[PDB]
C-alpha cells in the first residue's frame, strides 16, 4: 500500500544498504533466512511471496564484483533475489564518464528492467530512495544515469537521495571534485531531495559521543542506517503524526532548486553515556541544533535553518516536543530566514528504536533532525574553490574528455554551480522591501 | 428527528472524530459490538441523529471518513470503535496528499470526490429531514485542508439550505507542526467564508494551556487533546439530542450566533474543567460553572478575549439545574464585563438548558463565542502569508498541480476582507 | 467504479420501536 | 591460540581504551548483573490516570 | 526546584569536592554506587532523578591537568560520576595564570561551558553557580576567571558564590601565590557575586588546637571544608524553621558591590574523646565562633571591624537561645561593629542535624559556620600586596607570563585594583562623621 523501493550504487551505496537491510530485518523480525519466527508493517520495504519468506524491494547495482559477492557469499545470502544484484565486469574507477557514459549502457537496461519489474507489485508507489556517494565512478555516474533515467519514466513519482558527501579535509580520492561536481550538476534538476551525509563528521561523533577511538564503515553505515529507518518509521508504523516522503518533499525544500537537507540524529548515546542522563524530550531536541551532532561539516551558526523535519521515534509525548521547540524558538544561536516564520515538521511515531549488537544503546527516544539551511554554502564553495584550484591547469582531464565526454561539461557544470552559490546568496538575504 | 451527517476529513479529523464516536457512542449506550447495551429508555428517543440502523438493531454512524492515505483508515479501523463504521463508508485511496491544499482541492483529491459526494448522496438520500453536516479537519496540512474545503464547496452547492459544522483546528503561534500551515489555513480559510454557517476553531496550544493549568496534566496525548475537542463537539448538539427547558437546535444555534454572513468563526469552551487533584474540594455549581467559563484560560482557541469584544456568547447547559441562577449569573456577567460585550447588541448571550448532564458529571456547559479575538489569529496568519509570500517561497508545487498567481492573491485579499469587519467591530 | 451497497439506495429509513420516529403517534397509535 | 595468548599478553596496553571494533570494553562502568541488549533507558513516562 | 550547581576547577577544588560529595552521599541515602540501597525531595539540589533511580550529582569537575580526576574515575565515586562531568587537559597550567587564561584553557573552555549548559538546561530553578578554586595555582586561578568571565556573559543575573582557599600568611605551597592570586583576584573582583575564603595554616591550627590530631592532611582539612559547605547548602535541601537561600546569602553578606569577601568560622570541631563532657549550648559555640582562633583563615579579627554575620544553626537548636546569644555577643565591647551597620547577625536555623564522616569530627547534636564580612582581611590583602611589590620590584618570574602571551602591562591594573580594594576597605571602615 504504502511502499518506498531502494536502489544501492556504488562501494557506499552496497554497505550503506548491507547496514540498513541489517537493521531493516532485527526492525521487524525477519530473520536472514526470510521466515519470520511466529502483521502489515513489513509492506513498504519488504515484499512477500510464497511460503512467507520476505524479500527487500531494494536493486544493488554495482559496476564492479566481490562486493556484490561479500553479500551473495555472506549470511544474507538468502534474503536478497540474486536479479536484484547487478554486477558488472570493469570497475569504472573513479570516473564520470566511465559511469556514466560507457559503462552506464550495457547495464542501465538491466537496472531499469529490474526497477520496472519491482513496480509491477506496487499498487501505491510513493518514491525512490537511491544511495551513493559523490565519491567513486559508480556511485557519481550511474546514479547520475538512473536519476535522469527515473525522471524520464516515473516523473511524477518522488525520487530522494541518501548521498555520502566528499569528506572535506582527508577525502578518499584526488578526483572527487570533478566526480561531485559532475553528479550534482545532472541530478540538481531531477533531485527532489538529497540528504547529505559527511564523514569526518561521523567520525567525530563516534569518537566523542559514541566513545570509540577505532571506527570502522561498518559502525558508520550503522549509524546512517538509523537514519534512514527514522525518516522511514511512519511509512512501517503508526504513529501521531503519520509523516509521508511527499510531505519530506513539500516541508524539506522551499525553492525548485535548494533540495539538499542535513541530517542529524540524537541518542547517539553510548550506553556508559546514557544511565546518568534523563534522555527527556527537550535535552535530545537540544542535542540536534548543538553544532557537534551534526552529520555534515559545516557550521550552522554560520548560517540560517530554512526549514527543520524532526522525526521522534518512540515513546515520546506529543508536547514536550511542543516545549522543546518552544525553546528553541526563544534562543539567538538558532537563525531562522525572514522568509520563514514557520520552521517545522513535527512527525511522531510511537515504535521504539531497535537495538542492533554492536554500538548503539536501547534508548526509548530517538529525533532524526533533516535541516535545510544556509551553512551548506560554504561547503559548496570549498569543493567549487577545489574544482577551480585543480581545473585551472587541466588536471586529471584527459581521462575525462577522452573516454567520450566533451570538454564543456566541465564548464557547463561550473556555471551551473555558481547559479547555485547565486541562489543560496540570494536566499540568504534578508528582506527590505 | 434531525439527523446529523458526520464527516472526517484529514488524520487530525479523523482522529478527533474517532474520539467523537467513543464519546457519543458510550453516551448513547452504544457497545463496541453495536448493540445496545444502556440503563435509560430516555437515551434511545433520538438515536437517528447519528446512527442509523441495520438489521437486528446493529447502529452504524452516519459518518463518511475520507483521508488520500490509507494508513490513518487502517489505524481507525484497529482502533476501540473501529468495527462499528460502514465499511463500504472507509472510502480511502492510493495517492498521496502530501500536505499540499493544492494537491487536495485540484488533483486525486478532486478525483476521489466524487465517490465521496456518492455516498454522502447515500447519507443524505436515506433521510427525511436533514439539518447539518459536520466536518472535522485540520486547517494547516493537506487532506483536511485539501479536500475538506473542496466537500464544503460541493456540499453546500447541492444541499444549499442545511447547516455547515467544520470542527477546525487551526495553527498555533508557538509552533508550527508544518511549514506550509500558513499557506494551506489561507487558502482553507478563502474557500470556508463563503460557504460554511458555524466553525470551531480549536487551537492546539489553547488545549495545552487548559490541559497544563486547569486540569494540571504532565503527559498529555493525543487521546487527552481529541478527547477535550469532542467534549465540546458533543455539547453542542445536545439540546437536540436529549430533552431541555430551551432546546436549541443547531440552526438556531446558527441564527443567534451570525450577525453577518462571514462573521461565524467561534472559539468553544467546555468547562465543567476539574483537576484531579482539586476534585474533592470542588463545589461544583452554576456559578462556579460560569466563573469557570469566562475566565481567559478555557477557551479552546488561541487567541485573547481580552483584546476585543464579544459579539454572542452562548452557553448549552447539561444537568437538572434551576435557572435563576444561569439567569442573574449570565445578567451579573453582562453588567460585570459590560466593555467587552458589544453595546449594540443587548443580550448578546444566548442559554440552552438540557436536563441530561453527560455521563459522570452532574453539571456540564458548553460555550460558543463569536468575538472579535478571532482577528488576531486573521492577522498572525495573514502576516505568515505575506512574510512567505512576498519571496515565492515553499510555492512551486501549488504552481505545479494547476494554480495560478492570481488565486492566492485573492485568498489574501479575502483574509483582509475579513478582517476589517472584525476590526469595524472594535470600534462600532 | 461503483462499490457494493453504494448502488443501492432508499428514500425512507425503518426504525426499532424505542426510537422516537415522525409516526411515532402513528404507530404507538396501533401498537 | 598464539594469536589469543598473543593478545592476552597485548590486552594491557592503550588497546583496552581504543579497541579494534569495540568501544571500552564497557562492563567495570556498569552495575555488575545488568543484561546490557535488555534494560532500555531514560526516564519512561509515568501517565498517570 | 532548589537546585544549583557545582563547578570544581584545580587540583584544589577537585579535592575538595571529592570529600564534598563524599559527605553529601552519606548526607542522603545515596550509595558510592549511585541507587539508594533497598526501598522525599532532598536530593534535588545535588543530585537528578535518571531513571531507575541512578542519582547522577550536579557537578561538572574540570581539571587542566590528569591524574586527579583519573583517580576519581577509577576509584570508589567512578560509578556515580557521569564520565563526561569530569573533564580532563593533557597538559599541565603549571602555576602560570596566563597558562589559566590564555594558552592551555582556550580549547577546554568550550567543553566546559557546554557541559555547564546541559546541566544548567536539566533544571527548572537554577539558584545559582558554585566554583571551587584555590587562589594558589594555574589551573584553578586562569580557567576560574575565563569561567567567570563568560559564565557572567552567558548566565547572567544568577547567584554566583566561590568557596576559595586564600593563600597562607607565611605558610603557602608554591612560589608564585601573590602573581597568581592578586591577577585572579583583579579579573574576578568585579564578575563574581560573593566569595568565601578559608585558609590552610588556619585549618592546620584548628585541627592542632581543636581536634587533637597532631599530623593532619589533606583529607583531615577537606572533611572540615565539606561540612561548612553542606552547613551553607543544608537549609536550600531540608526544612527549618528560618530557612535560609543562595540569594539572601549573596545580599545579606555583602555590603558593597566590590567588598565580597566572606570568611568562614566552623564550630563544634570537637574531638570523639572531647565531646561528651560539654554542654555544648548554643550560647558557648556562638562564643567560639566568635572566638578569634577557630576562625578559618589565619587573619585576627581584633585588628578590625566586624561588617556584618551570617550565623547558620542546624541540628536541636532551639530559635531564640539564638536570640540570647546574639544579644550577648553584641553587649561584648571587643566584637566591635561598624557604626552604620546596626543589624549584624543573621539566623539560619535548620532542623537537620550534622552528619558524621568516618575520620575527625564527633556526633554532634548543634552547628553553626558563621560567615564573617569585615575589615580585617584588609591586612591580609595588603601583606599579599606587599609580596606582590616585592617580587615586582625586579621582575622575577614575567618571563613565563610574557613569553606565554600575557601582556607585561598587566600587573600594574591588578595592582591597582589591588590599591583600590585597599582604599575601599579602609574608607569603608572609618566611622561616619558627617
Ligand atoms: N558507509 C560506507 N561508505 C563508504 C564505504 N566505502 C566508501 N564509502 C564512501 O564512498 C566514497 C568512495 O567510494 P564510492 O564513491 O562508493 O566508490 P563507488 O561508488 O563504488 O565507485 P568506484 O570507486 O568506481 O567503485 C568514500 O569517500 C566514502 O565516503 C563503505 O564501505 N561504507
Ligand atoms: N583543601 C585543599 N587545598 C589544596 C589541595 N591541593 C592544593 N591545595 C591548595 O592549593 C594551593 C596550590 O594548589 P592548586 O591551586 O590547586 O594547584 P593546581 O590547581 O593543581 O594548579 P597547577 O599547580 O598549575 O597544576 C596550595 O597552596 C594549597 O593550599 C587539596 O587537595 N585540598
Ligand atoms: N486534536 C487533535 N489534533 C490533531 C490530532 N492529530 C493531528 N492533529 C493536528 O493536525 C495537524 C496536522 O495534521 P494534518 O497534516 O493536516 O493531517 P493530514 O490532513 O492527514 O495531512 C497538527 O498540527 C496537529 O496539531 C489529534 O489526534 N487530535
Amino acid at each position: 500500500q504504502r511502499e518506498c523501493i531502494s536502489v544501492h550504487v556504488g562501494q557506499a551505496g552496497v554497505q550503506i544498504g548491507n547496514a540498513c537491510w541489517e537493521l531493516y530485518c532485527l526492525e521487524h523480525g525477519i530473520q536472514p533466512d526470510g521466515q519470520m519466527p511466529s502483521d502489515d508493517s513489513f509492506n513498504t520495504f519488504f515484499s512477500e511471496t510464497g511460503a512467507g519468506k520476505h524479500v527487500p524491494r531494494a536493486v544493488f547495482v554495482d559496476l564492479e564484483p566481490t562486493v556484490i559477492d561479500e553479500v551473495r557469499t555472506g549470511t544474507y545470502r538468502q534474503l536478497f533475489h540474486p536479479e536484484q544484484l547487478i554486477t558488472g565486469k570493469e570497475d569504472a574507477a573513479n570516473n564520470y564518464a566511465r559511469g556514466h557514459y560507457t559503462i552506464g549502457k550495457e547495464l542501465i537496461d538491466l537496472v531499469l528492467d529490474r526497477i520496472r519489474k519491482l513496480a509491477d507489485q506496487c499498487t501505491g508507489l510513493q518514491g525512490f530512495l537511491i544511495f551513493h556517494s559523490f565519491g567513486g565512478g559508480t556511485g557519481s555516474g550511474f546514479t547520475s544515469l538512473l536519476m535522469e533515467r527515473l525522471s524520464v519514466d516515473y516523473g511524477k513519482k518522488s525520487k530522494l537521495e541518501f548521498s555520502i558527501y566528499p569528506a572535506p579535509q582527508v577525502s578518499t580520492a584526488v578526483v572527487e571534485p570533478y566526480n561531485s561536481i559532475l553528479t550534482t550538476h545532472t541530478t540538481l534538476e531531477h533531485s527532489d531531495c538529497a540528504f547529505m551525509v559527511d564523514n569526518e563528521a561521523i567520525y567525530d561523533i563516534c569518537r566523542r559521543n559514541l566513545d570509540i577511538e577505532r571506527p570502522t564503515y561498518t559502525n558508520l553505515n550503522r549509524l546512517i542506517s538509523q537514519i534512514v529507518s527514522s525518516i522511514t518509521a511512519s511509512l512501517r508504523f503508526d504513529g501521531a503524526l503519520n509523516v509521508d516522503l511527499t510531505e519530506f518533499q513539500t516541508n524539506l525544500v522551499p525553492y525548485p532548486r535548494i533540495h539538499f537537507p542535513l541530517a542529524t540524529y540524537a541518542p547517539v548515546i553510548s550506553a556508559e553515556k546514557a544511565y546518568h542522563e534523563q534522555l527527556s524530550v527537550a535535552e535530545i531536541t537540544n542535542a540536534c541544533f548543538e553544532p557537534a551532532n551534526q552529520m555534515v561539516k559545516c557550521d550552522p551558526r554560520h548560517g540560517k535553518y530554512m526549514a527543520c523535519c524532526l522525526l521522534y521515534r518512540g515513546d515520546v509525548v506529543p508536547k514536550d516536543v511542543n516545549a522543546a521547540i518552544a525553546a528553541i524558538k526563544t534562543k539567538r544561536s538558532i537563525q531562522f530566514v525572514d522568509w520563514c516564520p514557520t520552521g517545522f515538521k513535527v512527525g511522531i511515531n510511537y515504535q521504539p528504536p531497535t537495538v542492533v549488537p554492536g554500538d548503539l544503546a536501547k534508548v526509548q527516544r530517538a529525533v532524526c533532525m533533516l535541516s535545510n539551511t544556509t551553512a551548506i554554502a560554504e561547503a559548496w564553495a570549498r569543493l567549487d574553490h577545489k574544482f577551480d584550484l585543480m581545473y585551472a591547469k587541466r588536471a586529471f582531464v584527459h581521462w575525462y574528455v577522452g573516454e567520450g565526454m566533451e570538454e564543456g561539461e566541465f564548464s557547463e557544470a561550473r556555471e551551473d554551480m555558481a547559479a547555485l552559490e547565486k541562489d543560496y546568496e540570494e536566499v540568504g538575504m534578508d528582506s527590505v522591501e | 428527528m434531525r439527523e446529523i451527517v458526520h464527516l472526517q476529513a484529514g488524520q487530525c479529523g479523523n482522529q478527533i472524530g474517532a474520539k467523537f464516536w467513543e464519546v457519543i457512542s458510550d453516551e448513547h449506550g452504544i457497545d463496541p459490538t453495536g448493540t445496545y447495551h444502556g440503563d435509560s429508555d430516555l437515551q434511545l428517543e433520538r438515536i437517528n441523529v447519528y446512527y442509523n440502523e441495520a438489521t437486528g438493531g446493529k447502529y452504524v454512524p452516519r459518518a463518511v471518513l475520507v483521508d488520500l492515505e490509507p494508513g490513518t483508515m487502517d489505524s481507525v479501523r484497529s482502533g476501540p470503535f473501529g468495527q462499528i463504521f460502514r465499511p463500504d463508508n472507509f472510502v480511502f485511496g492510493q495517492s498521496g496528499a502530501g500536505n499540499n491544499w493544492a494537491k487536495g482541492h485540484y488533483t486525486e483529491g478532486a478525483e476521489l470526490v466524487d465517490s465521496v459526494l456518492d455516498v454522502v448522496r447515500k447519507e443524505a438520500e436515506s433521510c427525511d429531514c436533514l439539518q447539518g453536516f459536520q466536518l472535522t479537519h485540520s486547517l494547516g496540512g493537506g487532506t483536511g485542508s485539501g479536500m475538506g474545503t473542496l466537500l464544503i464547496s460541493k456540499i453546500r452547492e447541492e444541499y444549499p439550505d442545511r447547516i455547515m459544522n467544520t470542527f477546525s483546528v487551526v495553527p498555533s503561534p508557538k509552533v508550527s507542526d508544518t511549514v506550509v500551515e500558513p499557506y494551506n489555513a489561507t487558502l482553507s480559510v478563502h474557500q470556508l467564508v463563503e460557504n460554511t454557517d458555524e466553525t470551531y476553531c480549536i487551537d492546539n496550544e489553547a488545549l495545552y494551556d487548559i490541559c497544563f493549568r486547569t486540569l494540571k496534566l504532565t503527559t498529555p496525548t493525543y487521546g487527552d487533546l481529541n478527547h477535550l475537542v469532542s467534549a465540546t463537539m458533543s455539547g453542542v448538539t445536545t439540546c437536540l439530542r436529549f430533552p431541555g427547558q430551551l432546546n436549541a437546535d443547531l440552526r438556531k444555534l446558527a441564527v443567534n450566533m451570525v450577525p453577518f454572513p462571514r462573521l461565524h468563526f467561534f472559539m468553544p469552551g467546555f468547562a465543567p474543567l476539574t483537576s484531579r487533584g482539586s476534585q474533592q474540594y470542588r463545589a461544583l455549581t452554576v456559578p462556579e460553572l460560569t466563573q469557570q467559563m469566562f475566565d481567559a484560560k478555557n477557551m479552546m482557541a488561541a487567541c485573547d478575549p481580552r483584546h476585543g469584544r464579544y459579539l454572542t456568547v452562548a452557553a448549552v447547559f447539561r444537568g437538572r439545574m434551576s435557572m435563576k441562577e444561569v439567569d442573574e449569573q449570565m445578567l451579573n456577567v453582562q453588567n460585570k464585563n459590560s466593555s467587552y460585550f458589544v453595546e449594540w447588541i443587548p443580550n448578546n448571550v444566548k442559554t440552552a438548558v438540557c436536563d441530561i448532564p453527560p455521563r459522570g458529571l452532574k453539571m456540564s456547559a458548553t460555550f460558543i463565542g463569536n468575538s472579535t479575538a478571532i482577528q488576531e489569529l486573521f492577522k498572525r496568519i495573514s502576516e505568515q502569508f505575506t512574510a512567505m509570500f512576498r519571496r515565492k517561497a515553499f510555492l512551486h508545487w501549488y504552481t505545479g498541480e494547476g494554480m495560478d498567481e492570481m488565486e492566492f492573491t485573492e485568498a489574501e485579499s479575502n483574509m483582509n476582507d475579513l478582517g476589517n469587519p472584525v476590526v469595524t467591530r472594535g470600534a462600532c | 467504479e461503483r462499490k457494493g451497497s453504494l448502488t443501492l439506495r432508499s428514500h425512507h429509513k425503518k426504525y426499532s420501536k424505542p426510537v422516537l420516529v415522525y409516526s411515532w403517534n402513528h404507530d404507538r397509535e396501533a401498537y | 591460540q598464539q594469536k589469543i595468548k598473543d593478545k592476552k599478553e597485548s590486552v594491557y596496553f592503550s588497546n583496552q581504551r581504543a579497541p579494534l571494533g569495540k568501544s571500552h570494553d564497557q562492563t567495570p562502568g556498569l552495575p555488575k548483573g545488568l543484561d546490557v541488549p535488555n534494560t532500555t533507558f531514560g526516564t519512561a513516562i509515568i501517565r498517570e490516570l
